[PDB]
Protein backbone atom coordinates (compact mmCIF):
# COMPACT_ATOMS: atom_id res chain seq x y z
CA UNK A 1 0.00 0.00 0.00
CA UNK A 2 2.95 2.43 0.54
CA UNK A 3 4.68 1.80 -2.50
CA UNK A 4 1.53 3.06 -4.94
CA UNK A 5 2.17 6.34 -2.55
CA UNK A 6 5.73 6.59 -3.80
CA UNK A 7 5.20 5.88 -6.92
CA UNK A 8 2.86 8.97 -6.88
CA UNK A 9 5.98 11.05 -5.12
CA UNK A 10 8.02 9.91 -7.69
CA UNK A 11 5.60 10.60 -10.98
CA UNK A 12 4.14 14.23 -9.07
CA UNK A 13 7.86 15.35 -8.78
CA UNK A 14 9.36 14.74 -12.08
CA UNK A 15 11.18 12.17 -10.90
CA UNK A 16 12.56 11.22 -14.51
CA UNK A 17 13.68 7.89 -14.67
CA UNK A 18 17.37 6.16 -14.03
CA UNK A 19 17.09 8.14 -10.53
CA UNK A 20 14.08 6.02 -9.65
CA UNK A 21 14.08 3.91 -6.95
CA UNK A 22 14.09 0.80 -9.32
CA UNK A 23 17.45 1.34 -10.16
CA UNK A 24 18.15 0.89 -6.13
CA UNK A 25 18.65 -2.83 -6.93
CA UNK A 26 20.02 -3.84 -10.82
CA UNK A 27 21.01 -6.94 -9.51
CA UNK A 28 17.93 -8.69 -8.98
CA UNK A 29 15.07 -10.38 -10.61
CA UNK A 30 13.23 -12.38 -7.53
CA UNK A 31 10.54 -10.50 -6.69
CA UNK A 32 8.38 -10.91 -3.71
CA UNK A 33 4.72 -11.42 -3.53
CA UNK A 34 2.81 -11.33 -0.04
CA UNK A 35 -0.83 -11.72 0.72
CA UNK A 36 -1.55 -14.35 -1.81
CA UNK A 37 -4.54 -16.52 -1.32
CA UNK A 38 -4.07 -20.26 -0.47
CA UNK A 39 -5.66 -21.46 -2.62
CA UNK A 40 -3.43 -20.52 -5.09
CA UNK A 41 -0.88 -22.48 -6.57
CA UNK A 42 2.54 -22.56 -9.21
CA UNK A 43 0.92 -22.73 -12.64
CA UNK A 44 -1.88 -20.38 -11.57
CA UNK A 45 0.84 -17.29 -10.53
CA UNK A 46 2.77 -18.04 -13.22
CA UNK A 47 0.07 -17.44 -15.75
CA UNK A 48 -0.70 -13.90 -14.34
CA UNK A 49 2.93 -13.24 -13.51
CA UNK A 50 4.11 -14.15 -17.39
CA UNK A 51 2.15 -11.29 -18.57
CA UNK A 52 5.06 -8.92 -17.84
CA UNK A 53 7.19 -10.77 -18.59
CA UNK A 54 8.86 -14.74 -18.61
CA UNK A 55 9.16 -16.46 -15.60
CA UNK A 56 12.26 -18.34 -14.81
CA UNK A 57 11.46 -20.49 -11.37
CA UNK A 58 9.63 -19.48 -8.35
CA UNK A 59 9.35 -20.96 -4.93
CA UNK A 60 6.50 -20.16 -3.23
CA UNK A 61 6.62 -21.04 0.34
CA UNK A 62 4.25 -23.70 1.47
CA UNK A 63 4.59 -25.17 4.98
CA UNK A 64 6.60 -27.88 5.09
CA UNK A 65 4.28 -30.62 7.45
CA UNK A 66 0.54 -29.97 6.17
CA UNK A 67 1.75 -29.03 2.60
CA UNK A 68 -0.33 -25.62 1.75
CA UNK A 69 1.11 -22.39 1.01
CA UNK A 70 1.88 -19.90 4.23
CA UNK A 71 0.26 -17.16 1.48
CA UNK A 72 3.52 -15.66 -0.27
CA UNK A 73 6.12 -16.42 -2.77
CA UNK A 74 9.31 -15.99 -4.22
CA UNK A 75 9.32 -15.66 -8.02
CA UNK A 76 12.32 -14.90 -10.46
CA UNK A 77 11.48 -14.08 -13.88
CA UNK A 78 14.27 -13.88 -17.33
CA UNK A 79 14.49 -10.23 -17.67
CA UNK A 80 14.98 -7.69 -14.36
CA UNK A 81 12.75 -4.59 -16.46
CA UNK A 82 10.19 -7.24 -16.01
CA UNK A 83 10.42 -7.46 -12.08
CA UNK A 84 10.34 -3.21 -12.75
CA UNK A 85 7.47 -3.46 -14.19
CA UNK A 86 5.85 -6.09 -12.45
CA UNK A 87 6.24 -3.96 -8.93
CA UNK A 88 5.37 -0.55 -10.43
CA UNK A 89 2.38 -2.34 -12.07
CA UNK A 90 0.63 -5.61 -10.90
CA UNK A 91 0.99 -4.55 -7.04
CA UNK A 92 -2.51 -3.05 -5.50
CA UNK A 93 -3.86 -5.89 -7.34
CA UNK A 94 -7.38 -7.74 -6.25
CA UNK A 95 -7.18 -11.75 -6.48
CA UNK A 96 -10.41 -13.86 -4.92
CA UNK A 97 -11.12 -10.77 -2.44
CA UNK A 98 -7.72 -9.79 -1.05
CA UNK A 99 -5.20 -7.63 -2.14
CA UNK A 100 -1.36 -8.76 -2.94
CA UNK A 101 1.85 -7.19 -2.38
CA UNK A 102 4.52 -6.83 -4.16
CA UNK A 103 8.56 -5.71 -3.84
CA UNK A 104 12.09 -6.29 -4.74
CA UNK B 1 -10.61 15.85 -69.56
CA UNK B 2 -10.73 19.43 -69.27
CA UNK B 3 -8.45 22.58 -66.94
CA UNK B 4 -9.19 24.82 -64.44
CA UNK B 5 -7.08 27.44 -64.03
CA UNK B 6 -7.28 29.58 -60.91
CA UNK B 7 -6.73 33.05 -60.56
CA UNK B 8 -7.05 35.41 -56.97
CA UNK B 9 -10.40 37.50 -57.32
CA UNK B 10 -10.07 41.33 -58.03
CA UNK B 11 -11.96 41.89 -54.52
CA UNK B 12 -9.90 39.81 -52.66
CA UNK B 13 -6.40 41.33 -53.35
CA UNK B 14 -8.38 44.76 -52.58
CA UNK B 15 -8.84 43.15 -49.05
CA UNK B 16 -5.25 42.42 -48.93
CA UNK B 17 -4.43 45.53 -49.97
CA UNK B 18 -6.79 47.39 -47.02
CA UNK B 19 -5.29 45.05 -44.69
CA UNK B 20 -1.41 46.35 -45.69
CA UNK B 21 -3.23 49.85 -45.40
CA UNK B 22 -4.40 48.83 -42.15
CA UNK B 23 -1.23 47.65 -40.93
CA UNK B 24 0.38 51.17 -42.09
CA UNK B 25 -2.47 53.90 -40.80
CA UNK B 26 -3.24 52.13 -37.78
CA UNK B 27 -0.07 52.12 -36.45
CA UNK B 28 1.73 55.57 -35.50
CA UNK B 29 3.11 54.48 -32.17
CA UNK B 30 3.59 50.90 -32.26
CA UNK B 31 6.68 49.12 -32.06
CA UNK B 32 8.82 47.86 -35.19
CA UNK B 33 8.41 44.48 -34.13
CA UNK B 34 5.12 44.53 -33.68
CA UNK B 35 4.16 45.99 -37.26
CA UNK B 36 6.68 42.77 -38.48
CA UNK B 37 3.88 40.41 -37.04
CA UNK B 38 1.15 42.24 -38.52
CA UNK B 39 2.79 41.67 -42.06
CA UNK B 40 3.16 38.04 -41.19
CA UNK B 41 0.21 37.29 -40.27
CA UNK B 42 -1.50 38.88 -42.57
CA UNK B 43 0.69 37.02 -45.38
CA UNK B 44 0.22 33.94 -44.13
CA UNK B 45 -3.28 34.75 -44.16
CA UNK B 46 -3.12 35.09 -47.74
CA UNK B 47 -0.98 31.91 -48.38
CA UNK B 48 -1.84 29.26 -47.01
CA UNK B 49 -5.30 30.18 -48.02
CA UNK B 50 -4.57 31.18 -52.04
CA UNK B 51 -1.05 29.08 -52.79
CA UNK B 52 -1.36 28.29 -55.88
CA UNK B 53 -3.40 30.91 -57.39
CA UNK B 54 -1.30 33.39 -56.30
CA UNK B 55 1.81 32.23 -58.52
CA UNK C 1 -12.37 -15.17 -19.58
CA UNK C 2 -10.13 -12.86 -21.65
CA UNK C 3 -11.34 -9.15 -21.61
CA UNK C 4 -12.58 -8.83 -25.15
CA UNK C 5 -14.03 -6.23 -27.28
CA UNK C 6 -14.84 -6.26 -30.89
CA UNK C 7 -12.40 -5.15 -33.67
CA UNK C 8 -9.05 -3.74 -31.70
CA UNK C 9 -9.34 -0.15 -32.21
CA UNK C 10 -6.29 2.24 -31.22
CA UNK C 11 -3.94 1.80 -28.48
CA UNK C 12 -1.99 4.47 -26.23
CA UNK C 13 0.79 6.07 -26.81
CA UNK C 14 -0.38 8.32 -28.97
CA UNK C 15 -4.11 8.05 -28.44
CA UNK C 16 -4.07 11.40 -26.32
CA UNK C 17 -0.87 13.77 -27.69
CA UNK C 18 -2.26 17.18 -28.65
CA UNK C 19 -4.34 19.81 -26.73
CA UNK C 20 -7.91 19.87 -26.61
CA UNK C 21 -10.58 22.09 -28.38
CA UNK C 22 -8.27 24.92 -27.13
CA UNK C 23 -9.67 26.88 -30.17
CA UNK C 24 -8.07 27.96 -33.35
CA UNK C 25 -5.58 30.99 -32.43
CA UNK C 26 -7.24 34.58 -31.07
CA UNK C 27 -9.98 36.27 -32.98
CA UNK C 28 -6.87 36.87 -35.60
CA UNK C 29 -4.81 39.31 -33.67
CA UNK C 30 -1.46 40.97 -34.66
CA UNK C 31 0.32 41.06 -31.67
CA UNK C 32 0.64 36.93 -31.19
CA UNK C 33 3.40 36.33 -33.45
CA UNK C 34 3.21 32.70 -32.81
CA UNK C 35 4.02 31.78 -36.51
CA UNK C 36 6.78 29.01 -35.85
CA UNK C 37 6.00 25.71 -34.34
CA UNK C 38 9.17 24.89 -32.30
CA UNK C 39 12.29 27.19 -31.39
CA UNK C 40 15.27 27.48 -33.34
CA UNK C 41 17.86 25.80 -31.67
CA UNK D 1 32.43 -34.57 -1.49
CA UNK D 2 33.84 -33.46 -4.86
CA UNK D 3 30.71 -34.24 -6.13
CA UNK D 4 28.52 -32.93 -3.76
CA UNK D 5 30.17 -29.73 -2.65
CA UNK D 6 29.83 -29.02 -6.76
CA UNK D 7 26.22 -29.98 -6.71
CA UNK D 8 25.75 -27.30 -4.05
CA UNK D 9 28.65 -25.07 -5.61
CA UNK D 10 27.09 -25.52 -9.00
CA UNK D 11 24.20 -24.79 -7.87
CA UNK D 12 25.43 -21.49 -6.90
CA UNK D 13 26.91 -20.96 -10.85
CA UNK D 14 23.06 -21.73 -12.19
CA UNK D 15 20.80 -19.89 -9.40
CA UNK D 16 23.67 -17.13 -9.36
CA UNK D 17 23.66 -16.71 -12.92
CA UNK D 18 20.07 -17.29 -13.30
CA UNK D 19 19.04 -14.55 -10.23
CA UNK D 20 19.94 -11.51 -11.97
CA UNK D 21 17.69 -11.54 -15.21
CA UNK D 22 18.59 -14.04 -17.79
CA UNK D 23 16.68 -11.88 -20.25
CA UNK D 24 19.23 -8.70 -18.97
CA UNK D 25 22.22 -11.66 -19.64
CA UNK D 26 21.73 -11.67 -23.53
CA UNK D 27 21.35 -8.12 -24.30
CA UNK D 28 24.80 -7.64 -22.37
CA UNK D 29 26.02 -10.35 -24.04
CA UNK D 30 25.20 -8.90 -27.98
CA UNK D 31 27.33 -6.06 -26.73
CA UNK D 32 30.40 -8.72 -26.47
CA UNK D 33 29.60 -9.07 -30.25
CA UNK D 34 29.64 -5.52 -31.18
CA UNK D 35 33.21 -5.61 -30.06
CA UNK D 36 33.76 -8.55 -32.73
CA UNK D 37 32.30 -5.85 -34.96
CA UNK D 38 34.86 -3.10 -33.73
CA UNK D 39 37.94 -5.19 -35.04
CA UNK D 40 36.86 -5.47 -38.51
CA UNK D 41 34.52 -2.71 -38.34
CA UNK D 42 37.10 0.35 -37.33
CA UNK D 43 34.65 3.30 -38.89
CA UNK D 44 31.67 1.95 -41.11
CA UNK D 45 29.54 3.81 -43.32
CA UNK D 46 27.32 2.78 -45.16
CA UNK D 47 27.61 0.73 -48.62
CA UNK D 48 29.76 -2.25 -46.12
CA UNK D 49 28.20 -5.16 -46.02
CA UNK D 50 26.46 -5.52 -42.54
CA UNK D 51 24.60 -2.26 -43.75
CA UNK D 52 23.86 -3.58 -47.00
CA UNK D 53 21.72 -6.52 -45.60
CA UNK D 54 21.14 -4.54 -43.38
CA UNK D 55 18.75 -2.14 -44.91
CA UNK D 56 17.44 -5.48 -46.66
CA UNK D 57 14.30 -6.71 -45.27
CA UNK D 58 12.39 -3.45 -43.86
CA UNK D 59 10.62 -21.65 -27.96
CA UNK D 60 6.78 -21.07 -27.51
CA UNK D 61 5.88 -17.30 -27.31
CA UNK D 62 2.19 -15.95 -26.49
CA UNK D 63 -0.17 -16.31 -29.15
CA UNK D 64 -3.60 -15.19 -28.21
CA UNK D 65 -5.10 -11.15 -28.59
CA UNK D 66 -2.53 -8.57 -28.00
CA UNK D 67 -0.10 -8.07 -24.95
CA UNK D 68 -1.02 -4.10 -23.65
CA UNK D 69 2.09 -1.79 -24.19
CA UNK D 70 4.99 -2.13 -21.88
CA UNK D 71 7.39 0.72 -21.62
CA UNK D 72 9.98 -1.89 -22.16
CA UNK D 73 7.80 -3.55 -24.77
CA UNK D 74 8.27 -7.44 -23.80
CA UNK D 75 6.20 -10.27 -24.98
CA UNK D 76 4.41 -12.41 -22.44
CA UNK D 77 5.53 -15.95 -21.68
CA UNK D 78 4.01 -19.36 -23.29
CA UNK D 79 1.29 -19.77 -21.48
CA UNK D 80 0.39 -16.77 -20.01
CA UNK D 81 -3.21 -16.31 -19.06
CA UNK D 82 -3.88 -14.15 -21.41
CA UNK D 83 -5.72 -11.64 -19.15
CA UNK D 84 -5.00 -8.03 -18.19
CA UNK D 85 -4.31 -7.97 -14.52
CA UNK D 86 -2.39 -4.35 -13.20
CA UNK D 87 -2.94 -1.25 -11.42
CA UNK D 88 -3.06 0.67 -15.07
CA UNK D 89 -0.15 2.83 -13.73
CA UNK D 90 1.43 1.71 -16.77
CA UNK D 91 -1.04 3.00 -19.18
CA UNK D 92 -1.92 6.35 -16.65
CA UNK D 93 1.90 6.42 -16.12
CA UNK D 94 2.37 5.99 -20.06
CA UNK D 95 -0.36 9.01 -20.71
CA UNK D 96 1.29 11.05 -18.49
CA UNK D 97 4.46 11.28 -19.90
CA UNK D 98 2.95 11.82 -23.23
CA UNK D 99 0.91 14.39 -22.13
CA UNK D 100 4.21 16.58 -21.08
CA UNK D 101 5.44 16.72 -24.47
CA UNK D 102 2.33 17.99 -25.48
CA UNK D 103 2.81 20.57 -22.55
CA UNK D 104 6.35 21.48 -23.63
CA UNK D 105 4.79 22.39 -26.93
CA UNK D 106 2.20 24.41 -25.74
CA UNK D 107 4.70 25.92 -23.21
CA UNK D 108 6.69 27.39 -26.07
CA UNK D 109 3.65 28.87 -28.18
CA UNK D 110 3.50 31.06 -25.03
CA UNK D 111 7.53 32.34 -25.33
CA UNK D 112 7.16 34.36 -28.44
CA UNK D 113 4.23 36.81 -27.33
CA UNK E 1 9.78 -45.68 -1.16
CA UNK E 2 6.10 -45.87 -2.27
CA UNK E 3 5.60 -41.61 -1.86
CA UNK E 4 8.71 -40.08 -1.93
CA UNK E 5 7.09 -36.58 -0.60
CA UNK E 6 3.56 -36.26 0.38
CA UNK E 7 2.49 -33.27 -1.43
CA UNK E 8 4.80 -32.07 -4.25
CA UNK E 9 3.02 -29.69 -6.26
CA UNK E 10 0.51 -28.54 -9.03
CA UNK E 11 1.08 -26.21 -11.95
CA UNK E 12 -2.95 -25.95 -12.57
CA UNK E 13 -5.29 -23.65 -12.58
CA UNK E 14 -7.34 -21.88 -9.38
CA UNK E 15 -11.20 -22.29 -8.69
CA UNK E 16 -10.65 -18.88 -7.50
CA UNK E 17 -9.26 -17.52 -11.09
CA UNK E 18 -11.33 -19.11 -13.27
CA UNK E 19 -14.54 -18.58 -10.63
CA UNK E 20 -13.69 -14.37 -10.55
CA UNK E 21 -13.26 -14.13 -14.24
CA UNK E 22 -16.59 -15.55 -14.80
CA UNK E 23 -19.59 -15.04 -12.53
CA UNK E 24 -23.10 -14.52 -13.73
CA UNK E 25 -22.34 -19.52 -10.73
CA UNK E 26 -19.12 -19.36 -12.98
CA UNK E 27 -20.14 -19.75 -16.54
CA UNK E 28 -18.21 -21.51 -19.14
CA UNK E 29 -18.19 -19.97 -22.92
CA UNK E 30 -16.71 -16.86 -22.30
CA UNK E 31 -17.47 -14.97 -25.70
CA UNK E 32 -14.62 -14.93 -28.41
CA UNK E 33 -13.26 -11.30 -29.50
CA UNK E 34 -15.27 -11.14 -32.96
CA UNK E 35 -18.79 -11.29 -30.67
CA UNK E 36 -20.83 -7.64 -31.23
CA UNK E 37 -24.79 -7.48 -31.81
CA UNK E 38 -26.83 -7.51 -34.64
CA UNK E 39 -28.40 -4.41 -34.35
CA UNK E 40 -24.98 -2.04 -34.69
CA UNK E 41 -23.81 -4.41 -37.31
CA UNK E 42 -27.37 -3.71 -39.34
CA UNK E 43 -26.12 0.38 -38.12
CA UNK E 44 -22.89 -0.55 -40.32
CA UNK E 45 -25.19 -1.92 -42.95
CA UNK E 46 -27.05 1.37 -42.86
CA UNK E 47 -29.87 -0.43 -42.22
CA UNK E 48 -33.28 1.07 -40.67
CA UNK E 49 -35.11 -1.27 -39.01
CA UNK E 50 -37.22 -1.79 -42.18
CA UNK E 51 -34.20 -3.58 -44.46
CA UNK E 52 -32.38 -4.27 -40.68
CA UNK E 53 -31.40 -8.38 -40.52
CA UNK E 54 -33.13 -9.20 -37.49
CA UNK E 55 -32.57 -13.31 -36.26
CA UNK E 56 -36.58 -13.90 -35.22
CA UNK E 57 -36.81 -16.96 -32.88
CA UNK E 58 -40.04 -19.97 -33.68
CA UNK E 59 -41.26 -22.15 -31.02
CA UNK E 60 -42.95 -25.53 -31.41
CA UNK E 61 -43.66 -28.22 -29.09
CA UNK E 62 -41.96 -31.12 -29.95
CA UNK E 63 -44.95 -33.37 -29.76
CA UNK E 64 -47.36 -30.45 -30.90
CA UNK E 65 -46.49 -28.34 -34.33
CA UNK E 66 -46.50 -23.39 -32.68
CA UNK E 67 -45.67 -19.48 -30.67
CA UNK E 68 -45.43 -19.57 -26.21
CA UNK E 69 -43.46 -16.51 -27.64
CA UNK E 70 -40.98 -15.13 -30.35
CA UNK E 71 -37.72 -14.18 -29.45
CA UNK E 72 -34.96 -11.93 -30.55
CA UNK E 73 -31.89 -12.96 -31.30
CA UNK E 74 -30.79 -9.16 -31.88
CA UNK E 75 -30.66 -7.23 -28.73
CA UNK E 76 -25.14 -13.67 -27.54
CA UNK E 77 -27.18 -15.63 -25.41
CA UNK E 78 -27.12 -18.53 -22.88
CA UNK E 79 -29.08 -21.27 -23.64
CA UNK E 80 -29.78 -23.40 -19.71
CA UNK E 81 -32.01 -24.81 -17.50
CA UNK E 82 -34.18 -22.61 -15.10
CA UNK E 83 -30.77 -18.46 -11.90
CA UNK E 84 -28.17 -17.50 -14.30
CA UNK E 85 -28.66 -18.69 -17.65
CA UNK E 86 -30.15 -16.17 -19.98
CA UNK E 87 -31.74 -18.00 -22.14
CA UNK E 88 -34.10 -20.53 -19.71
CA UNK E 89 -35.80 -23.30 -20.47
CA UNK E 90 -38.00 -25.35 -19.09
CA UNK E 91 -36.66 -28.88 -20.73
CA UNK E 92 -36.06 -30.99 -17.67
CA UNK E 93 -33.13 -32.88 -19.73
CA UNK E 94 -30.71 -29.29 -20.05
CA UNK E 95 -27.91 -29.36 -18.14
CA UNK E 96 -27.61 -26.43 -15.99
CA UNK E 97 -25.20 -25.26 -18.65
CA UNK E 98 -26.72 -26.47 -21.92
CA UNK E 99 -25.84 -24.64 -25.06
CA UNK E 100 -24.99 -21.24 -25.90
CA UNK E 101 -25.97 -18.97 -29.56
CA UNK E 102 -23.37 -16.80 -29.80
CA UNK E 103 -23.33 -13.93 -33.17
CA UNK E 104 -19.98 -14.09 -34.47
CA UNK E 105 -17.94 -11.91 -37.31
CA UNK E 106 -16.62 -13.80 -40.11
CA UNK E 107 -19.94 -9.98 -41.82
CA UNK E 108 -22.17 -10.78 -38.64
CA UNK E 109 -23.60 -14.09 -38.92
CA UNK E 110 -25.16 -16.44 -36.09
CA UNK E 111 -23.28 -19.02 -34.67
CA UNK E 112 -24.77 -22.01 -31.84
CA UNK E 113 -22.14 -24.09 -29.81
CA UNK E 114 -22.71 -26.64 -27.57
CA UNK E 115 -21.03 -26.65 -23.86
CA UNK E 116 -21.64 -30.28 -24.25
CA UNK E 117 -24.60 -31.02 -22.76
CA UNK E 118 -24.70 -34.34 -21.23
CA UNK E 119 -27.50 -35.46 -23.67
CA UNK E 120 -26.24 -33.31 -26.60
CA UNK E 121 -28.83 -31.21 -28.78
CA UNK E 122 -29.95 -31.76 -32.38
CA UNK E 123 -29.31 -29.79 -35.45
CA UNK E 124 -32.17 -30.44 -38.24
CA UNK E 125 -32.96 -33.67 -36.20
CA UNK E 126 -28.94 -34.35 -36.79
CA UNK E 127 -26.79 -33.31 -33.71
CA UNK E 128 -23.09 -31.92 -33.86
CA UNK E 129 -20.39 -32.75 -31.73
CA UNK E 130 -19.24 -30.54 -28.90
CA UNK E 131 -16.67 -27.83 -28.62
CA UNK E 132 -16.57 -26.16 -32.29
CA UNK E 133 -18.71 -22.95 -33.44
CA UNK E 134 -21.37 -24.09 -35.64
CA UNK E 135 -23.06 -21.31 -38.47
CA UNK E 136 -26.63 -21.46 -38.27
CA UNK E 137 -28.44 -20.74 -41.60
CA UNK E 138 -31.71 -19.55 -41.56
CA UNK E 139 -34.73 -22.15 -41.13
CA UNK E 140 -32.56 -24.29 -39.56
CA UNK E 141 -34.04 -26.10 -36.46
CA UNK E 142 -32.83 -26.62 -33.08
CA UNK E 143 -34.14 -29.24 -29.87
CA UNK E 144 -29.97 -34.63 -29.41
CA UNK E 145 -32.07 -37.42 -29.62
CA UNK E 146 -36.29 -37.06 -29.11
CA UNK E 147 -36.37 -33.25 -26.79
CA UNK E 148 -39.82 -32.23 -25.45
CA UNK E 149 -39.21 -28.94 -28.00
CA UNK E 150 -37.90 -27.33 -31.01
CA UNK E 151 -36.90 -24.14 -32.33
CA UNK E 152 -36.89 -22.25 -36.05
CA UNK E 153 -34.48 -19.41 -37.12
CA UNK E 154 -36.13 -16.33 -39.29
CA UNK E 155 -34.62 -13.18 -40.59
CA UNK E 156 -37.18 -10.26 -40.52
CA UNK E 157 -38.22 -9.62 -44.25
CA UNK E 158 -41.36 -9.71 -46.45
Amino acid sequence: KLINELNEREVQLGVADKVSWHSEYKDSAWIFLGGLPYELTEGDIICVFSQYGEIVNINLVRDKKTGKSKGFCFLCYEDQRSTILAVDNFNGIKIKGRTIRVDH
Amino acid sequence: TAQCFLRVDDESMQRFHNRVRQILMASGSTTFTKIVNKWNTALIGLMTYFREAVV
Amino acid sequence: NPRTSNEVQYDQRLFNQSKGMDSGFAGGEDEIYNVYDQAWR
Amino acid sequence: QRRKAEKDSERDELYAQWGKGLAQSRQQQQNVEDAMKEMQKPLARYIDDEDLDRMLRERPRYSGPAPPPNRFNIWPGYRWDGVDRSNGFEQKRFARLASKKAVEELAYKWSVE
Amino acid sequence: NLQAQEEEREFYNARRREHRQRNDPGGNNKEKEVPAKEKPSFELSGALLEDTNTFRGVVIKYSEPKRWRLYPFKNAYLLGRHPIDHPSCSKQHAVFQYRLVEYTRARVKPYIIDLGSGNGTFLNNKRIEPQRYYELKEKDVLKEIDDEDEEEEEEVSD
